[PDB]
């Protein structure tokens, strides 16, 4: 017996659990960021209305300008959320999609193994059918049993060889999933991290431009 | 004196504009802390996911989970400062408007008192009392306007500085992380 498969299947099923956990948390983060961009849009509108209701020209000017800043920020929030979901949240779903591919491989290995075991059970009935005919007085039917045994002798040989190859594919698939991870994971992470760096850079410039407008309030 | 007339309409209208922008600012800040919560919740799943995994990447996950643990700190900070500078400012002057409103209400009351004595004449004190209030009222209302312009400019400047502070902080935080991975 080989424990590697029974063990590796556990590591795979466990990693998929940690992926769905982090994925579900990200989905709430995307929605919460979308929810924030909406509230920011509402606030930006209320600010412009406040600036109009104002009777102080300077305050109306500053307030109106502040609303414009918030108007730009709410867009960054939405694009950030969109970048969260697509870059970060679709990054997770893909791996969960690949993990399920290796799970199906383990499941397919058990299938081939089951059919291989089912063939073994079919062969015994053949040998037993001949044992009963050995005492009978019909050489024709006897050769009929000896032939079906020969045929099924090769059948189980085929299913056994299939199980060996299928067991090798799962091994080849797991290694492929691991090598592909370390090769592209780092870049995919940097891609998203840059999406957050761009947002922060935009936020700063937004406020650095409004700061002089705030000081200019007389 | 039409000053107290236009002032009445302005205060009534501005209060609704102030109250509206107050609840909107609160909702926005509260939504900020929500995103901040997901930051620590995400860094946890990242840290817990990096445990069982090849060592090559395993260290990479611990660097992003550590990054989110810090980013959650800045998001919770910007939400707090946002509540203090904006929501609190709108709060303060939502009640300050109610106070100025009460002043106008009292002044008009003393006005009708003088208006009554103005239709009879020996107690013209309602006239002296009406002017003692009309003068102090206009003196305080103008004092309010001047204090409101300084408060808005003061908070608007401070908020801009804080926003720039956290923005640069997150930029450096992210920057170091990206530059770290780019140069493994």
């Amino acid at each position: 017996s080989d424990i590697w498969f029974e063990e590796k299947l556990q590591e795979v099923e466990c990693e998929e659990q940690r992926l769905r956990k982090l994925h579900a948390v990200v989905e709430t983060l995307v929605n919460h960021r979308k929810e924030l961009a909406l509230n920011t849009a509402q606030f930006a509108k209320s600010l412009a209305m406040l600036g109009s209701s104002e009777d102080n020209t300077a305050l109306s000017r500053a307030l109106s300008q502040l609303a414009e800043v918030e108007e730009k920020i709410e867009q960054l929030h939405q694009e950030q959320a969109n970048n969260d979901f697509f870059l970060l949240a679709e990054l997770l779903s893909d791996y969960i999609r690949l993990l399920a591919i290796v799970r199906a491989a383990f499941d397919q290995r058990m299938k081939t193994w089951q059919r291989w075991q089912d063939a073994q059970a079919t062969l015994q009935k053949k040998r037993e059918a001949e044992a009963r005919l050995l005492w009978a007085n019909k050489p024709d039917k006897l050769q009929q049993a000896k032939d079906e045994i020969l045929e099924w002798e090769s059948r189980v040989t085929q299913y056994e060889r299939d199980f060996e190859r299928i067991s090798t594919v799962v091994r080849k698939e797991v290694i492929r999933f691991e090598k592909e991870k370390s090769k592209d994971f780092k870049n995919h992470v940097i891609k998203y991290l840059e999406t957050l760096l761009y947002s922060q850079q935009q936020l700063a410039k937004y406020w650095e431009a409004f700061l002089p407008e705030a000081k200019a309030i007389s | 004196d039409d000053f107290f007339e236009q002032e009445k309409n302005f205060l009534i209208n501005y209060y609704n504009r102030i109250k509206d922008s107050c609840v909107k600012a609160d909702k926005m800040t509260r939504s900020h802390k929500n995103v901040a919560d997901d930051y620590i919740h995400t860094a946890a799943c990242l840290h817990s996911l990096a445990l069982e995994e090849p060592t090559v990447i395993k260290k990479y996950l611990l660097k992003v989970a550590e990054l989110f643990e810090k980013l959650r700190k800045v998001e919770g900070r910007v939400s707090s400062d946002e509540d203090l500078k904006l929501t609190e400012l709108l709060r303060y002057y939502m009640l300050n408007i109610e106070a100025a409103k009460d002043l106008l209400y009292r002044r008009t009351k003393a006005l009708i008192d003088y208006e009554n004595s103005n239709k009879a004449l020996h107690q013209q004190e309602c006239c002296q009392k009406f002017e003692q209030l009309s003068e102090s009222a206009k003196e305080e209302l103008i004092n309010f306007k001047r204090k409101r312009v300084a408060a808005f400019r003061k908070n608007l400047i401070e908020m801009s500085e804080l926003e720039i502070k956290h923005a640069r902080n997150n930029v450096s935080l992210l920057q170091s992380c990206i530059d770290l991975f780019k140069n493994n």
